[PDB]
């Protein structure tokens, strides 16, 4: 009725702070893993060159 | 021989019930050293070195309810 309640009440602030920091860390890790992937596609000049060769030019 | 008597804490028990029906923080302790036995980090003990905390706190409360209030005249230890 007296002791354990008081010590729990004393614990609350530090635990709240640490859990907030942990959530911020999770969000930071989520953001840090985001990279924009620039894809590379076959240049159409080679396609045009192959078209010309097929014409026997 | 069986003597029936009572302690002199009934009013203090009433006050404890009245003022501790709701939680309150404790930040000042008579014997704080029972909570901090290790001062150098990375040191740990496999023995239940923190078992004495509850008994320490209860003994402090009991002896303080008795002795400190005994200064009041006619209060009995
Ligand atoms: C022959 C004559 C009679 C006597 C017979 C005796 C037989 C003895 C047999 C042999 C025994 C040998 C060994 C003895 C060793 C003694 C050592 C000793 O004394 O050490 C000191 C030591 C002192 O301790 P303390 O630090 O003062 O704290 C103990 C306190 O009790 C306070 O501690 P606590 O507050 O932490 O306790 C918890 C407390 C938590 O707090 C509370 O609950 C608050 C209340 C506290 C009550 C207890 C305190 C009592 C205060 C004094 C008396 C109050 C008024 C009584 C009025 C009587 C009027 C005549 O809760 C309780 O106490 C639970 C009980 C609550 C009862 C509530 C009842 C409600 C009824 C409502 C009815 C409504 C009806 C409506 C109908 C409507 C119709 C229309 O005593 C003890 O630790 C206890 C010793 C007991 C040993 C066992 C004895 C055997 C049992 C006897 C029972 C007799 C019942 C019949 C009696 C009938 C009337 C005459
Ligand atoms: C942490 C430190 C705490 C320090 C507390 C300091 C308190 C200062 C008090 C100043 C004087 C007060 C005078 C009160 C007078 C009352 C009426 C009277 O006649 O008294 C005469 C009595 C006795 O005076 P007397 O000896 O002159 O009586 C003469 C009577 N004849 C002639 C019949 C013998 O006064 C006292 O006993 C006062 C002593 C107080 C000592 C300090 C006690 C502190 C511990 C108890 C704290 C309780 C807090 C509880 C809170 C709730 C807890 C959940």
């Amino acid at each position: 009725d007296i002791m354990v309640p008081s010590f729990v009440y004393n614990k609350l602030p530090v635990i709240h702070f640490l859990q907030e920091k942990r959530a911020e860390q999770k969000l930071r890790r989520v953001l840090d893993e985001t990279y924009t992937e620039w894809t590379e596609e076959l240049d159409q000049a080679h396609v045009t060159d192959a078209i010309t060769r097929s014409l026997n030019i | 021989m069986f003597l029936f008597f009572f302690c002199d804490l009934f009013w203090l028990r009433l006050l404890l019930c009245m003022y501790y029906c709701v939680w309150s923080r404790l930040c000042f302790i008579v014997y704080f050293n029972c909570l901090m036995l290790i001062f150098d980090f990375l040191l740990f003990c496999l023995f239940d070195l923190y078992l004495f905390v509850g008994l320490c706190l209860f003994l402090l409360l009991w002896f303080m309810l008795f002795n400190l209030y005994s200064l009041i005249l006619y209060y009995c230890i």
